[PDB]
RNA sequence: UGAAGACAUUGUCAGGUGGGGAGUUCCUUUAGUCCCUCGAAAUUUGAGGCUAGAGGAGAAAAGUUACCACAGGGAUAACUGGCUUGUGGCGGCCAAGCGUUCAUAGCGACGUCGCUUUUUGGAUGUCGGCUCUUCCUAUCAUACCGAAGCAGAAUUCGGUAAGCGUUGGAUUGUUCACCCACUAAUAGGGAACGUGGACCGUCGUGAGACAGGUUA
């Protein structure tokens, strides 16, 4: 029955498309060991933000970020690609936390509004925790098991 | 590429090696079928016979 | 048949069946698909220029240089523009950085629109969360006057305080506050501006989630919190000033619950109230009944805005004028 | 809800003045005869007219955010601080002014100090360590600032130089959103 | 140069009861998000989207209605 | 060197009055000069401590003599709304 | 006694505020009562009251942060050396055995299923460039065979094999990819990666500068 919610969840997404950056922001900045660029994969969202001063040294580069990632489903055990929403703790460094850092073990937020898990009074729910369980770095994509 | 560019450590480029290494393993395991098609069409249209339609 | 047609629609585009049938009964087959195809159909983007700092010509040669394309919003909006396409971002260039406009939609530009703020008025915005409103009020009566703007979240009334800095209102008091409190705690102003939150059914492709995430309990705790809105504006007018005074009420809701009835029961209860001509040109009459209820026939003045009539966001419009 | 002090309103007129020429031009009374008064919340001032601080009084310490500009908010050590919230004023009232290109603008809006390079024309007889304010080409006000040096230095100086010590600019507003 | 003095002869303990200090915290960390996983398991019952709260917060809140 | 706020060193009465004194530590008095003429007083020793040296006498003297008529409205105002109290 | 003139104006209360002045030393989070009040709603909900579970010297300035700049202290002198290669990760199913007492406290390979992943076919900073010797094979060619619808020819894969030889142009900061020209063929590497600034400072602290020096 995986077979048949993936199939399910694809042909909805189907059907319903058928219906500057950091670093050269710093370069810039620079010309008119001082940098520190994260060496591990993170979360932004919002394609152009101006960090305040307090994290605005931490630079991030542009192939680590990853969009969405690779959600299992305890239950009903279909695990499905969802886009990353936020992240919210990672108990590794909580400076890690606030730039968005994916570790091991690492909630986050992700929209579940293609799974249309119903929820308490007949309602769905779009977004819910979800923990990264994999190592990022180690393994490019990104997997978590969601939080039900 | 741009993950061994940015890579940190020797244990780093050994799992980011094997991961993509196994991604394309994996690909080719899930395109295990169309080889055989492919390979039998490529036999016969060998083995076909080669007319002229203009002569 | 309907029934038919009702499990038909569910299905294919994902809506709650409750949502459904209101939404049934607000237009017919051709018009409900015509509804439903629009609302998943993404609205254009529009700028609205700062008359304080810039003028319409200049900021569209200026785009254009930089490379985008742009259009007048129709005769209606001298200060708006849309956009097509755009080489730099719309966030990063020198015109929005330092002022020059602020993107927003069509449904935003109605309401002030339909307010007539003038020069040394005391105003009031009871909801302004992106600022846009409070900030066209100021470039409409070029910063002379008071304005006053109630918000409930600090997050948005960051937001809120950020728009109004960048484009240089320079006469906003911003205050985190109950909208009902307002009034009681201040009141008097000459004008006042309620965008009261509602189920948001007129604009799903920005929030997706109202295509299912409204029950029947939202669809009754809503309407009674903007009836006491509209009261605590009501409160808030002056009946007599100077400067004719009026109070606009808009929301993005298209459900009746949310529209006509809510005025309907201001006028009844308060009968200092009439309502007069909005001054919108495009538009469609306020409906005199409804499901069994009856409305007062003035509300044929009163407009509402489709995205499938017009590419613009499901907006609704009321004006008050106030006697004593 | 207070007004300021003896030493706070000395230091914030000592940085107003520092940075403005006419404050008897800001605190001078008016045809109805209100008066800009300052008012500072939560250790943070404000510049508002008389008659809003009698209106806004009404409400509650607490519950009340904002009121008029904000002009700057005090350190712990007690050094009083004026921001781009402070700039319109600021710029109405400016004594030295600078003014930059665009491709020198676009680093001073993202948080760069001002190079020789980025200035369009200069002010004359600009003191060492004055303060200025720092306009676009089309008398925008963009920010404000410390001069690195004087108008002669700044021309015998080499173009990569650093001209003006960015203070703040247009950065605090989209910072927060 | 009192407090000079004790920093110096302290010097290496600081350091190592700051990394056993980092350690225990993700230790209190990994088990309250096995306490999460339990419970929400167990039973839940959540409104559309994640209380607006950040972490530390919505889950006391949860065990408080554990 | 070191601040001398930190440092718990007495005021000296010198030729510069330390007329009365706060306790140490315990509620520090607070004096408003919200007042406008208090505002122009403060705001013109602000100035001229910012002009500084000057070539000029006369340019010296009437700066002085503004910053004392400065003081002198200040005073002024100060008596009218002891008399003010006095009557309240 | 005249004037402005129903504009101003004053007083009355119902509010709110108040760190300024005086004097002293409850609110926060949760659930119920669905009881009472105020509302809404064609009859059911919303907001208070009520109840009971857990919290708590004062205007001078403070507490606190895996954060910033600065100055300083502390710690490691530095890395790998039977390390390296060709086969991903997450979750489920199955699973011999072992286990706290037994395949269920539980650990647990190979496979399969779901996501990446599907219905019409450019990346690269300093470098290099040439030659020569030697060595390894993880072999481009020459030799040898095993397999393939391998009719022939031309081939592909596999292995035994280091004796043999292993050229260019475009393009580029420059290399490879790709592209094209010869040619049996233009294969990969090793040879200790084989031979030819930082303080003394001075002037600035919302950011820096110095034809200043001590000089290693």
């Amino acid at each position: 029955t995986a077979k048949a919610l993936s199939s399910q969840i694809k042909n909805k997404r189907a059907e319903k498309a058928a219906r500057i950056s950091e670093e050269e922001m710093f370069k810039v900045v620079k010309t008119g060991g001082w940098k520190r660029i994260v060496t591990k994969p993170t979360f932004v969202g919002p394609d152009f933000t101006r960090r305040p001063v307090k994290y605005e040294r931490f630079i991030r580069p542009m192939g680590l970020r990853y969009k969405k990632a690779n959600v299992t489903h305890p239950t009903l055990n279909v695990t499905v690609q969802l886009p990353i929403l936020s992240v919210k703790k990672n108990p590794s460094n909580p400076l890690y936390t606030q730039l968005g850092v994916l570790t091991k073990g690492t909630i986050i937020e992700v929209n579940v509004s293609d799974l249309g898990i119903v929820t308490a009074s007949g309602k769905i729910a779009w977004g819910r925790y979800a923990q990264i369980t994999n190592n990022p770095e180690n393994d490019g994509c990104v997997n978590a098991v969601l939080l039900v | 590429v741009r993950l061994l560019k940015y890579a940190q450590s020797l244990y780093q480029c050994k799992q980011l090696k094997r991961a993509a290494l196994g991604r394309m393993a994996t690909l080719i395991k899930r395109l295990k079928d169309p080889l055989i098609y492919l390979d039998q069409v490529r036999q016969h249209l060998a083995r076909l016979p080669d007319i002229n339609p203009t002569t | 048949y309907t029934n038919q047609l009702l499990k038909d629609i569910c299905a294919y585009y994902g809506y709650n069946e409750y949502l459904a049938e209101k939404l049934l009964n607000l237009f017919p087959p051709r018009e409900a698909f015509a509804f439903f195809e629009a609302n998943e159909t993404p609205r254009p983007v529009v700028i609205r220029t700062n008359t304080l700092r810039t003028h319409r010509r200049d900021l569209a040669q200026a785009l254009i240089n930089r490379g985008v394309t742009l259009e007048p919003v129709g005769k209606w909006s001298k200060v708006g523009l849309q956009v097509f396409d755009s080489k730099v971002p719309l966030g990063a260039t020198p015109e929005y950085l330092a002022g020059h406009y602020i993107l927003q939609a069509a449904s935003s530009f109605l309401p002030v629109m339909a307010l007539c703020p003038q020069e040394n008025e005391r105003c009031l915005d009871m909801a302004a969360a992106p600022g846009g409103k409070t900030t066209h009020m100021a470039a409409l009566m070029k910063n002379t006057g008071v304005i006053f703007a109630n918000d409930p979240s600090k997050s948005r009334a960051k937001g809120l305080i950020g728009n109004i800095h960048r484009l240089g209102v320079r006469n906003t008091i911003v205050c985190n506050y109950d909208a009902r409190e307002f009034p009681r705690v201040i009141g008097g102003f000459d004008r006042v501006l309620l965008d009261a939150p509602c189920s948001g059914t007129g604009v799903i492709c920005k929030d997706p989630s109202v295509k299912t995430n409204r029950d029947a309990k939202d669809f009754m705790q809503l309407p009674h919190t903007q009836k006491q809105l509209l009261l605590a504006a009501i409160d808030s007018c002056n009946h007599a000033s100077k400067t004719g005074g009026y109070i606009v009420y808009s929301t993005c809701s298209v459900c009746v619950e949310e529209n006509e009835e809510v005025v309907n029961y201001a006028l009844s209860r308060r009968p200092n109230v009439k309502l007069v001509e909005t001054g919108l040109p495009f538009g469609k009459e306020g409906f005199t009944s409804y499901m069994g209820k009856t409305f007062h026939p003035s509300l044929k003045l009163t407009r509402r805005f489709y995205p499938h009539l017009y590419n613009v966001d499901g907006f609704f419009v009321a004006k008050f004028k106030k006697i004593g | 809800m207070r007004p300021l002090t003896d030493q706070e309103m000395k230091i914030v007129l000592d940085k107003l003045a520092n940075y403005m020429t006419d404050l008897k031009s800001l605190i001078a009374p008016l045809e109805d005869g209100d008066r800009y008064v300052f008012r500072m919340q939560k250790d943070r001032v404000y510049y508002v007219k008389l008659s809003i601080a009698n209106i806004a009084t009404c409400v509650a310490r607490d519950k009340l955010l904002s009121l008029g500009t904000c002009l700057g908010k005090m350190t712990k050590s007690g050094k009083f601080r004026l921001h781009i919230t402070a700039l319109p004023i600021l710029a109405q009232n400016a004594r030295y002014k600078i003014w930059v290109k665009d491709n020198g603008a676009q680093p001073f809006l993202y948080g760069s100090n001002i190079v020789k390079a980025h200035v369009g024309r200069w002010t004359e007889d600009c003191p060492e360590h004055s303060g200025c304010v720092v306009y676009n080409m089309a008398d925008i006000p963009l920010g404000f600032g410390v001069t690195a040096r004087s108008t002669a230095e700044a021309r015998r100086l080499d173009p990569t130089g650093i001209v003006c010590f960015r203070q703040a600019d247009c950065g605090e507003y989209l910072r927060d959103e | 140069a009192r407090k000079q003095r004790d920093l110096k002869k302290f010097g290496k303990a600081v350091q190592v009861q700051k990394q056993l200090e980092r350690a225990k915290q993700k230790r209190e960390a990994l088990d309250k998000i096995n306490q999460l996983k339990r419970k929400r398991a167990e039973g839940g019952a959540l409104g559309a989207t994640e209380a607006d709260d950040p972490f530390d917060v919505a889950v006391d809140n949860e065990l408080s209605r554990d | 060197v070191y601040s001398e706020k930190e440092l718990g060193i007495p005021q000296l009465n010198t030729v510069t009055p330390v007329g009365v004194t706060k306790p140490k530590g315990k509620k520090k008095g607070k004096v408003f000069v919200d007042d406008r003429e208090s505002m122009n007083t403060i705001l013109a020793m602000v100035e001229a401590e910012k002009q500084g040296q000057i070539e000029s006498k006369i340019m010296r003297a009437r700066q002085l003599e503004e910053i004392r008529e400065a003081r002198r409205i200040e005073a002024e105002k100060k008596e009218a709304e002891r008399k003010a109290l006095l009557e309240n």
